[PDB]
C-alpha cells in the first residue's frame, strides 16, 4: 500500500532507468546481422565475419546502432513480421499473447527505435490488437467475483495483468464496502508475513 | 434437524418412547402413523418437507402426544425473524452458544471457546451461530449413544441414599464430557431417562451421584450431584455441603474450583475413601 | 501451439442482391494490383471448378461483408457462387457454359472459428469453421443427381427436371419419382448422356491423440465432400476442412424426434504436413550443380561423412546407409524379365552401439519410410491380409505394412525376435519385389518394390567374439 | 480514492432528526447546530445523526427524495432517457446505505426504497460501460459526462483512465 | 384454459419479485442483493446462467418454494421466464455488439438430505428428487432443436416459430396443411440448437443391499450442465424424474432424470513459500525419502530412488526433432514377500496421475468386437497415464504378447500396431516400476535394479524384534503432491561442465574393466554398461538437482546417484551370473 515501485516507461520514448521490470524487458534476444568484423571477442558466438546473423539482447543493440549502420542491421521476429500481423487482425481475442511474450507491447515499442521501413505499419498493429483486446479484459476483469481467475488470465502479459488487477482491486473494495466489511482496522503488511 | 432425527434425541421422548430397548421403538412407528407422517418425508430435513403437511403440524402432534401420556407437549418460548431465510427459536440460540463455548477439541487457553461464543451472539456473525449448530447437533447424537449405554448394561448403583454411576474410556464419545461443566447436562438427562425406565418405587426418588475421569496424569475424575428428579421439582440442590464433609471427614484431596459448589475434582484413589463417608454422612 | 491460420504464419518467408454486387466488386480486383483477376483466367486455363478465396483479403476490403460471410455462409454462399459465374461469363462466355456451376473454397485466417471436433459446439451452426484432425474413415464414391432430362418419343418434346435435397445451400427436399408420364398421355424416356450426376463422399474427422485430455474417446465429426474434392483424404492424414457446419433434421413416420445429427460441408482441404520436397530454387539448383562439379574425387566420402553426425565411429555403416539412400537402377528386360534395384541391409551388434538411432534417423532422411518391430510384427500383417467389409460384408485384400511403403524404405528393428513362421514370409518381398497371395476367396498380386533396413540382436545376448560369424 | 472516503465525504449532506436531550447551541468549526429540545426537529450533518442514533438519543426522519413513490418515477426516466439523467443527491447510494442500515425501521417502506435505489443504480453503470466502449472503439480524446456522482466515477475510473494512459502511448509512438 | 394464462401472469410474476428483492445480511453489518447481482455479473462475462437456492425461494415465499417441489416441469419455465426479464432492466443498455436478450438457463441446489435410486417408487414420478451417484459414462454432446419452423412441400405455406418441449420427447407433425396427407418437412436453416449430453449414473458402492450387482440410472443434461462432470466423479444430482415420450409388458414405459442441478464432491502465493523454503533448506534431500515409506522399513536407498522417478528429468528437444526421455524405470527384484505391494500401493496413491495394475492388458490389443464383426483397437493402461507413474508386480506372469508390447513401449516411449485393420499409433508416456520375482535385454530395458537380502545375528535378530512391532502396532502426502506439481512444472535443470568431466572420467573407467571381465569368465550371461545406462544417470541428476529448484546441477548429487547405481548394477551382476 506504500511500497510504490518505479513504473515502466516501456511504452513512450525511452525506458526507465530504475524499473526492473524494464531490465527484464530489454533482456530478450533478436537477430541482427554484423557489418564488419568483430576482433578479438569471437569467442562467444578472435574475430566473427562481416555479414553474419546473431542473436543479441535488446539493450545491446542499443549503442551497436547508428543511422549508416555502421556495424550491424537488424530484423524483426517474425511474431511482428508480415505472417503474424495478419493473424493478429482476424481476431486479437484468441492469441496467447504470453507464449508470444511475455512483453508484447513493452518489445514492439522498442522496435521503433531502428528506423526500420515497415514501422508505420508496425504502429499500427499494437493499437489496433490492444483495441480489440479490450472488451475482454473491461468484462472479464470488473465481473469475476470470488472465483479462480487463474484461467481467465493465462493468456496475457504484463501491460494487460497490470490492468486486470486494477479491475479486481476495485470490484473486490466496493464488494467489501457494501458489505459493511471495510470498516475494520486491521494489519497491513504484517499479514503478508502470515 | 429433519423431524425424525429431533424425536430420538430430545431427552423428553427419548424417555417416554423409550427409544433404547427394540421393544418400543415401535412406539416412535405407531406415533408417526397416527398422523399421516410418511416414513420418507419424516425422515427428510424440516425445510425440504412437503407444504402440504406442514399447516397444522404442532397440533396434530400435541393431540397424537395425549394417546401416548406425553400431555406437557407445547411451551411457551419466543421467535426471530431477520431477513428473508433467517428464523431462529429462542431455544436454538442457546443450544449453538452452549456448544461453541464446550467444543470438545481443544486449540489453547481457557478463554480461547470464550471468545467465539461470545462472538457469535451479534447478528454480524451469523457464519459462527450457523457453524455452532453442527456442533450442537453432533452433541446431542452422541448423548443419547451414552444414556443408551448405562441403561443396556444398568450401570446406575443404588448406593443406599443416592444412586451412583462411572464412565468408562473405552466406550466411544467419552472424552466429550470431560469438561467440568458439560457434564451437568448429561447427568441431569440420565435422571431423567432413568427414573422413567426403572420399575422400582424407591430409585424413583434418590438423586443421583456421577463420576467421570478428568485428568489421567494427575489420575483425577470429576464429581457432580444433582437433586431428586420429579415433576415440580424445586431445584434446590444440597450437595456442596456433602462433598466438603466428607472430604473433611476422610482428609483426602479435593478441589472446589468452580463458582458452584457441586462439581469437584479427585484422586483416583480416594475415590472409595470419600464414598464411604459419604454414605455414612448423608445417612 | 494454436494453428491461428492454414499458412502458418511464424516461417511464412524462408437484400441478397447487396452481396452479389459486393462480391463481383471484389472480384474485379483489377485497379488495385490484380490478385484475382490473375487466378481466374488462371483456372480457366487448368479447367478447374472452384477457386480458393483469402478471407483475409475480404477484410481489408471490406470488413462488414467479410463478417457476415462468416456467421451466415450459406446465403452468402449461394452469392458468391453466383456472383463468380457471373464474372467467368465476363471473360469466356464460351467456357462459362461448360460447366453447371461453380464454386468456392475459402482460406485465410478466421478469428474465433479454428475449432476442433471437439470444441466444435451448437454455436457454430450456419457458420464457416475450420476443423482440424485425423481422418479416420472414408465412404464408398457415390454418384448423386442435380438434374435429369427426359424425352417423349411421341410429342417429340423434352422436359427437364431439377434436384436437391438437404445437402444443398438451398434445401428443398425433392422427390426421386422420375417423371414417366407428365400427361398420362403421352409416355416418357430418360436420357441420361445428357443428365447431371455429381460425386458424393462421407469421411469422419477425429480429434488429434496429442490433443485430447486422455481421459475419454476423442470426440469426431463427419464430412461431406463433393464435386472433385472427393478423394482428397485418405485414413490416417491430418487434414484441415475449412466447411460451413450444418443440421440435417428427419422424420420417421410423421412425428419427429427433436434430436438432429450436424455434419460439415466441407469447401476445402489442407494436408498440414509438408510429404515432399520437389520445391526448390534456381539458386538450389546452381548450388548443386556446382557441388556435383567441384570434386568428383572427394564427394561421395563428403556426403557420408556429413550423413549422422549425432553418431561417432561407424563410417563404413553410413557410407553403406547412403547407398541405401540412394538405390540402383532398376532395369526391365525386354521379353518382360525383370531386376531389382534396391539394397538390403542388416545390423547386428551387442547392445547400445546406436542400431536404432541409424533406423530412426533413416526413418526420418527418406521419404515414405515406415518402421516396424520384430513382435509387434506378424508374418501376414506385414505383406497382405484377406478381410471383410462392415458394410458389404465381402472380402477385400488390406496392405500389409511392405505394400505401403512401395518405392520407399521399411525399418525393422529386432529382427531376431521374430519367429520362424513369420521370417519367411518375406523371401518373396525382398527379391522379386511382389507378393503374391492365394487365399480362400482372393487371388491377388501386389507391387511392393521396396528396400529393408534390419536390425538385430545376437544369439547368446552378446557377440562371443571367439565361436564364429556363423553360430 | 476508495469507497471508504466516499462513504467519509458523503457525511456532509445535511439531515433531520428529532432528539430527546437537551442541549444549547453548538459552535463547530463547520458552522451552528443546535439548540436541541426535546421532542423538536433539528438539522444536523449525518455523522452525527448516525453517531446519536447508535447511543440512542434520537429518531431519524427520511428525507424528502426517498419516497416510493418519485422514485417510482426516476426508476423509469432513467431508463427511458439514453444519457445520465440527474439525481436526487449527488451521493445518493451512501445515503441510502447508511440509513437503511442504522434507521430503517423509522422509514417505513424500507425494502421498497432500497430496491429502487438498486435499480437506478445497475442502470447508470451499465450506461457507463457503454460510454466507457465507445471511447475506446473510437479513439476519442474527450467525452463529456453528464451527471455522474462521485460514485460511479469511483467505482471504475482507475481502470479506465488506466487503460486510457496505455492507448495514448500506443497512439503517439511514431511522431519523432 | 383462460384461467392457466391468469394463473401464470401472476406466477411469472411472483418469481420474478423473488430474484428483484431477495436480500442477505443483517442491518448491523450491511446487506447484498443476492441474484440481481449474480445475473448481472454473469451476463457481462458472457455466461448466462444463476444457480438459485430452494431454502432461499422458500423463506421469501412458501408456497412458491412448494410448487417446484410438487409440479417443477410447468413452473421451471416461468423461473427461467422471469430470469429473462430481470436480466433485462439489470444490464441494459448493452454496449453495441449484443441487443438481442439472451436466455439464461436457471440452475438451482439444495441442502436438503439425498434420496437413492432404490428409493424411486413410482409415485415420484415428476417431482423434484436429489439423488448421489458416480458417473460411469458419458455420451458425446448433441444438438436439440428447441424452437423449430416447418413448411409445407406442395403449397409452400409455412408455419414457423414452433416450440419443442424440454426433455426427451418429440413432435407430432401435422397432416392437415390447409395438399397430400403429410406434406410438411422441417427448414434446416431455421431450427435454433442446444447441445445435450447423456451421462448413466451408478449407484453409490457402500449402498447396494449386497446380494448383487448395483443398479444405475440414466441422465439428461443441457446447455450449460454439459461437458461438466467426468467419467469417475462422485456427484448429487436434483432432477425431474420422468418418462420418455417418444410414441416385456404392455405397458411399459422407459423413465430417465431431467438434470437440472449438478455438484461434485473433491496453488496459492503463501503456499509457494512452503515449498521455497522446503526446497532451500539445507537438508532437503532426506526430509523427503524419509516421509515417502512410514510403514515399511530399512534401506533407505530403495526409498532414496523412488524419491527421483516422482519428480523426473527434463524433456529437451535438439535441433532434430530427436527428443530423449523424461522419466524413468525401476526393477525392485526379490522374492515376493509382500513387503513391496505395500511400496506399490504407496506410490500409486502418492502420485500426480498413477495405475497398479497386476482386463484388456496393458498395452495395446486388436480385438474381434462383436457387433462389428472386425477387429478394434483396445489401448491399454500406458496410453492412459500422460506423464504419471505404473506399478507392475510378477513381471513373469503377463501375457507374452503383452510383456512383447511392454519392452517395446519402454524402448521407443509408444505403441503402434500394424494389424487386421488398424494402423495407430499411441503415445505412452508414464513411469514403470517393476517388482520382480529373464533376458539379458528386457532387463537392460530398465536401468536401476535393486534385489532383497537379510542376515541372522542375534544383533541383527534384535533388529528385527524391532522391525516386529514397527508392524504390530498397525511433510504429509497431500501437500506433496501439490508441491511435486508446482516442482515438475518450474524448474529446467540441465548439467554444468564439471558434472561433464565427472561422468565422462566414471563412465570410461567403468568401461574400461568389463572388457577383462567378460574375455576371460564369459559366464554366458552378465551385464556391461550401455549409453542407455549412462543417459539413466544424466536424468537421474537432474531429478536430485530438481528438488531444490536449482536451475545447474554440480557434483553435490553426481557421485552419491553413481554409488546408488554402484549398489543397483551390481544387484543384477550378482543376480545374472
Ligand atoms: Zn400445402
Amino acid at each position: 500500500e506504500a511500497y510504490f515501485r518505479v513504473e515502466s516507461g516501456a511504452l513512450g520514448p525511452e525506458e526507465n532507468f530504475l524499473s526492473l521490470d524494464d531490465i527484464l524487458m530489454s533482456h530478450e534476444k533478436l537477430p541482427v546481422r554484423t557489418e564488419t568484423a568483430m576482433p578479438r571477442l569471437g569467442a562467444f558466438f578472435n574475430a566473427v565475419p562481416q555479414g553474419s546473423k546473431l542473436e543479441l539482447p535488446l539493450w545491446l543493440a542499443k549503442g551497436l546502432f547508428d543511422n549508416k549502420r555502421r556495424i550491424l542491421s537488424v530484423e524483426l521476429p517474425k511474431i511482428y513480421q508480415e505472417g503474424w500481423r495478419t493473424v493478429f487482425s482476424a481476431d486479437p481475442n484468441v492469441v496467447d499473447l504470453h507464449k508470444m511474450g511475455p512483453h508484447f507491447y513493452g518489445f514492439g515499442s522498442q522496435l521503433l527505435h531502428f528506423d526500420s521501413p515497415e514501422n508505420a505499419d508496425i504502429s499500427q498493429s499494437l493499437l489496433q490488437t490492444f483495441i480489440g483486446r479490450f472488451r475482454r479484459i473491461m468484462d472479464s476483469s470488473q465481473n469475476a467475483y470470488n472465483e479462480d481467475t487463474s484461467a481467465l488470465v493465462a493468456r496475457l502479459d504484463e501491460m494487460e495483468r497490470g490492468l486486470f488487477q486494477t479491475g479486481q482491486k476495485g470490484l473486490n473494495d466496493f464488494q467489501c464496502w457494501e458489505k459493511g466489511q471495510a470498516s475494520q482496522i486491521t494489519a497491513s503488511n504484517l499479514v503478508q508475513n502470515y | 434437524w429433519s423431524l425424525h432425527d429431533s424425536l430420538c434425541n430430545t431427552s423428553y421422548t427419548a424417555a417416554r418412547f423409550k427409544l433404547w430397548s427394540v421393544h418400543g421403538q415401535k412406539r416412535l412407528q405407531e406415533f408417526l402413523a397416527d398422523m399421516g407422517l410418511p416414513l420418507k418425508q419424516v425422515k427428510q430435513k424440516f425445510q425440504a418437507m412437503d407444504i402440504s403437511l406442514k399447516e397444522n403440524l404442532r397440533e396434530m402432534i400435541e393431540q397424537s402426544a395425549n394417546k401416548f401420556g406425553m400431555k406437557d407437549m407445547r411451551v411457551q418460548t419466543f421467535s426471530i425473524h431477520f431477513g428473508f431465510k433467517h428464523k431462529f427459536l429462542a431455544s436454538d440460540v442457546v443450544f449453538a452458544t452452549m456448544s461453541l463455548m464446550e467444543s470438545p477439541e481443544k486449540d489453547g487457553s481457557g478463554t480461547d471457546h470464550f471468545i467465539q461464543a461470545l462472538d457469535s451472539l451479534s447478528r454480524s456473525n451469523l457464519d459462527k451461530l450457523y457453524h455452532g449448530l453442527e456442533l450442537a447437533k453432533k452433541q446431542l447424537r452422541a448423548t443419547q449413544q451414552t444414556i443408551a449405554s448405562c441403561l443396556c448394561t444398568n450401570l446406575v448403583i443404588s448406593q443406599g441414599p443416592f444412586l451412583y454411576c462411572s464412565l468408562m474410556e473405552g466406550t466411544p464419545d467419552v472424552m466429550l464430557f470431560s469438561r467440568p461443566a458439560s457434564l451437568s447436562l448429561l447427568s441431569k438427562h440420565l435422571l431423567k431417562s432413568f427414573v422413567c425406565s426403572t420399575k422400582n418405587r424407591r430409585c424413583k426418588l434418590l438423586p443421583l451421584v456421577m463420576a467421570a475421569p478428568l485428568s489421567m496424569e494427575h489420575g483425577t475424575v470429576t464429581v457432580v450431584g444433582i437433586p431428586p428428579e420429579t415433576d415440580s421439582s424445586d431445584r434446590k440442590n444440597f450437595f456442596g455441603r456433602a462433598f466438603e464433609k466428607a472430604a473433611e471427614s476422610t482428609s483426602s484431596r479435593m478441589l472446589h474450583n468452580h463458582f458452584d459448589l457441586s462439581v469437584i475434582e479427585l484422586k483416583a484413589e480416594d475415590r472409595s475413601k470419600f464414598l464411604d463417608a459419604l454414605i455414612s454422612l448423608l445417612s | 501451439m494454436l494453428p491461428r491460420s492454414p499458412p502458418l504464419p511464424r516461417g511464412n518467408l524462408w437484400e441478397l442482391r447487396e452481396a452479389q454486387r459486393d462480391y463481383l466488386d471484389f472480384l474485379d480486383d483489377e485497379e488495385d494490383q490484380g490478385i484475382y483477376q490473375s487466378k481466374v483466367r488462371e483456372l480457366i486455363s487448368d479447367n478447374q471448378y472452384r477457386l480458393i478465396v483469402n478471407v483475409n483479403d475480404l477484410r481489408r476490403k471490406n470488413e462488414k461483408r467479410a463478417n457476415r460471410l462468416l456467421n451466415n455462409a450459406f446465403e452468402e454462399l449461394v452469392a458468391f457462387q453466383r456472383a463468380l459465374k457471373d464474372f467467368v461469363a465476363s471473360i469466356d462466355a464460351t467456357y462459362a457454359k461448360q460447366y453447371e456451376e461453380f464454386y468456392v473454397g475459402l482460406e485465410g485466417s478466421f478469428g474465433s472459428k479454428h475449432v476442433s471436433p471437439r470444441t466444435l459446439t451448437s454455436c457454430f451452426l450456419s457458420c464457416v469453421v475450420c476443423v482440424e484432425g485425423i481422418v479416420t474413415k472414408c465412404s464408398l464414391v457415390r454418384p448423386k443427381v442435380v438434374r435429369s432430362v427426359h424425352y417423349c418419343p411421341a410429342t417429340k418434346k423434352t422436359i427437364e427436371r431439377r434436384y436437391s435435397d438437404l445437402t444443398t445451400l438451398v434445401a428443398f427436399p425433392s422427390s426421386s419419382v422420375y417423371p414417366t408420364k407428365d400427361e398420362e398421355n403421352n409416355p416418357l424416356e430418360t436420357e441420361y448422356g445428357l443428365s447431371v450426376y455429381k460425386d458424393h463422399q462421407t469421411i469422419t474427422i477425429q480429434e488429434m491423440p496429442e490433443k485430447a485430455p486422455a481421459g475419454q474417446l476423442p470426440r469426431s465429426v463427419d464430412v461431406i465432400l463433393d464435386d472433385d474434392l472427393v478423394d482428397k483424404a485418405k485414413p490416417g492424414d491430418r487434414v484441415q476442412v475449412v466447411g460451413t457446419y450444418r443440421c440435417l433434421p428427419g422424420k420417421k413416420g410423421g412425428y419427429t424426434s427433436g434430436t438432429f445429427r450436424t455434419v460439415l460441408i466441407a469447401c476445402n482441404v489442407k494436408q498440414m504436413s509438408k510429404d515432399a520436397q520437389p520445391s526448390f530454387s534456381a539458386e538450389d539448383i546452381a548450388k548443386i550443380k556446382k557441388f556435383s562439379k567441384t570434386r568428383s574425387k572427394d564427394i561421395f566420402d563428403q556426403l557420408a561423412k556429413s550423413l549422422a553426425p549425432s553418431i561417432h565411429g561407424h563410417d563404413y555403416v553410413k557410407k553403406a546407409i547412403l547407398c541405401l539412400l540412394l538405390g540402383g537402377v532398376e532395369r526391365d528386360l525386354e521379353n518382360g524379365s525383370h531386376i531389382r534395384g534396391d539394397i538390403n541391409i542388416l545390423l547386428i551388434g551387442d547392445p547400445s552401439v546406436a542400431k536404432s538411432q541409424l533406423l530412426r534417423y533413416v526413418l526420418c532422411t527418406a521419404p515414405r519410410a515406415i518402421p516396424t518391430t520384430g513382435r509387434g510384427s506378424s508374418g501376414v500383417g506385414l505383406t497382405a491380409a484377406v478381410t471383410t467389409d462392415q458394410e458389404t460384408g465381402e472380402r477385400r485384400l488390406e496392405a500389409g505394412a511392405m505394400v505401403l511403403a512401395d518405392r520407399g524404405v521399411v525399418c525393422i528393428d529386432e529382427f531376431d525376435k521374430m519367429s520362424d513362421m513369420d521370417r519367411t514370409a518375406i523371401h518373396e518381398v525382398m527379391e522379386q519385389g511382389r507378393v503374391t497371395i492365394a487365399k480362400a476367396g482372393i487371388h491377388a498380386r501386389l507391387n511392393a518394390r521396396c528396400s529393408v533396413l534390419a536390425a538385430a540382436n545376437p544369439v547368446y545376448g552378446r557377440y562371443d567374439q571367439y565361436k564364429t560369424p556363423m553360430e | 480514492m476508495d469507497a471508504a472516503e466516499v462513504e467519509f465525504l458523503a457525511e456532509k449532506e445535511l439531515v433531520t432528526i428529532i432528539p430527546n436531550f437537551s442541549l444549547d447551541k453548538i459552535y463547530l468549526i463547520g458552522g451552528d447546530l443546535g439548540p436541541f429540545n426535546p421532542g423538536l426537529p433539528v438539522e444536523v450533518p449525518l455523522w452525527l445523526a448516525i453517531n446519536l442514533k447508535q447511543r440512542q438519543k434520537c429518531r431519524l426522519l427520511p428525507p424528502e427524495w426517498m419516497d416510493v413513490e418519485k422514485l417510482e418515477k426516476m426508476r423509469d426516466h432513467e431508463r427511458k432517457e439514453e444519457t445520465f439523467t440527474p439525481m436526487p443527491s449527488p451521493y445518493y447510494m451512501e445515503l441510502t446505505k447508511l440509513l437503511l442500515n442504522h434507521a430503517s425501521d423509522n422509514i417505513p417502506k424500507a425494502d421498497e426504497i432500497r430496491t429502487l435505489v438498486k435499480d437506478m443504480w445497475d442502470t447508470r453503470i451499465a450506461k457507463l460501460r457503454v460510454s466507457a466502449d465507445s471511447f475506446v472503439r473510437q479513439q476519442e480524446a474527450h467525452a463529456k459526462l453528464d451527471n455522474l456522482t462521485l460514485m460511479e466515477i469511483n467505482t471504475s475510473g482507475t481502470f479506465l483512465t488506466q487503460a486510457l494512459n496505455h492507448m495514448y502511448k500506443l497512439r503517439t509512438n511514431l511522431q519523432p | 384454459a383462460d384461467e392457466g394464462q391468469a394463473r401464470k401472469s401472476q406466477l411469472q410474476r411472483r418469481f420474478k419479485e423473488f430474484l428483484r428483492q431477495y436480500r442477505v445480511g443483517t442491518d448491523r453489518t450491511g446487506f447484498t442483493f443476492k441474484y440481481r447481482d449474480e445475473l448481472k455479473r454473469h451476463y457481462n462475462l458472457g455466461e448466462y446462467w444463476i444457480e438459485v437456492e430452494m431454502e432461499d425461494l422458500a423463506s421469501f415465499d412458501e408456497d412458491l418454494a412448494d410448487y417446484l417441489y410438487k409440479q417443477p416441469a410447468e413452473h421451471l419455465q416461468l423461473l427461467e421466464e422471469a430470469a429473462k426479464e430481470v436480466a433485462d432492466e439489470v444490464t441494459r443498455p448493452r454496449p453495441s455488439g449484443e441487443e438481442v436478450l439472451q436466455d439464461i438457463q436457471v440452475m438451482l441446489k439444495s441442502d436438503a438430505s439425498p434420496s437413492s435410486i432404490r428409493s424411486l417408487k413410482s409415485d415420484m414420478m415428476s417431482h423434484l428428487v436429489k439423488i448421489p451417484g458416480i458417473i460411469i459414462a458419458a455420451s458425446a454432446v448433441r444438438a436439440k432443436a428447441t424452437r423449430i419452423s416447418i413448411q409445407c412441400r406442395s403449397c409452400r405455406n409455412t408455419l414457423t416459430n414452433i416450440a419443442m418441449r424440454p426433455g426427451l420427447e418429440g413432435y407430432a407433425l401435422p397432416r392437415k396443411c390447409n395438399c397430400p396427407l403429410d406434406p410438411y418437412f422441417i427448414m434446416p436453416d431455421k431450427c435454433k440448437c442446444v447441445d445435450f449430453q447423456t451421462l448413466k449414473l451408478q449407484e453409490l458402492p457402500d449402498a447396494v443391499p449386497h446380494g448383487e450387482m448395483p443398479r444405475h440410472m440414466q441422465l439428461y443434461c443441457d446447455r450449460y450442465l454439459c461437458d461438466k462432470v467426468v467419467p469417475g466423479n462422485r456427484v448429487t444430482i436434483m432432477g425431474i424424474y420422468s418418462i420418455k415420450k417418444f410414441g416385456v409388458g404392455v405397458g411399459i414405459r422407459s423413465s430417465y432424470i431431467r438434470v437440472l442441478g449438478i455438484q461434485v464432491d473433491t496453488v496459492s502465493p503463501q503456499e509457494e513459500e512452503e515449498f521455497r523454503r522446503l526446497a532451500a533448506l539445507p537438508n532437503v534431500y532426506e526430509v523427503i525419502s524419509k516421509s515417502i515409506a512410514p510403514s515399511i522399513f530399512g534401506g533407505t536407498d530403495m526409498k532414496k530412488a523412488i524419491a527421483c522417478l516422482l519428480f523426473g528429468g527434463s524433456r529437451k528437444r535438439l535441433p532434430d526433432g530427436l527428443t530423449r526421455r523424461g522419466d524413468i524405470n525401476l526393477l525392485m527384484l526379490g522374492d515376493p514377500g509382500t513387503a513391496k505391494s505395500q511400496l506399490l500401493k504407496f506410490v500409486e496413491k502418492c502420485s500426480p496421475i498413477g495405475v497398479y495394475t497386476s482386463a484388456a492388458g496393458l498395452t495395446a490389443s486388436v480385438m474381434r468386437d462383436p457387433s462389428s464383426r472386425n477387429f478394434i483397437m483396445e489401448g491399454g493402461a500406458m496410453v492412459l497415464a500422460d506423464g504419471g507413474v505404473v506399478c507392475i508386480d510378477e513381471f513373469d506372469k503377463m501375457r507374452e504378447d503383452d510383456r512383447v508390447a511392454i519392452h517395446e513401449a519402454m524402448e521407443q516411449q509408444t505403441i503402434s500396431i500394424a494389424k487386421a485393420g488398424i494402423t495407430t499409433t499411441l503415445n505412452s508416456r508414464c513411469s514403470v516400476l517393476a517388482a520382480a520375482n529373464f533376458m539379458p535385454t528386457i532387463l537392460s530395458r530398465f536401468d536401476m535394479i535393486f534385489i532383497v537380502k537379510d542376515e541372522h545375528n542375534e544383533e541383527r535378530d534384535v533388529m528385527l524384534a524391532k522391525h516386529v512391532i514397527t508392524l504390530h502396532v498397525s511433510i504429509d502426502l497431500a501437500k506433496l503432491k501439490k508441491f511435486i506439481a508446482y516442482c515438475r512444472v518450474k524448474c529446467g535443470p540441465r548439467l554444468s561442465a564439471e558434472a561433464a568431466e565427472k561422468l565422462k572420467n566414471r563412465y570410461i573407467i567403468m568401461r574400461s574393466g568389463a572388457r577383462q571381465h567378460e574375455r576371460d569368465s564369459d559366464r554366458r550371461s552378465s551385464i556391461p554398461i550401455t549409453v542407455r545406462q549412462l543417459e539413466a544417470i544424466v536424468r537421474i541428476a537432474e531429478a536430485l538437482s530438481k528438488m531444490k529448484l536449482q536451475p545447474f546441477a554440480t557434483e553435490a548429487d553426481v557421485e552419491e546417484a553413481l554409488r546408488l547405481f554402484q549398489v543397483s548394477t551390481l544387484d543384477a551382476a550378482l543376480s545374472g551370473t
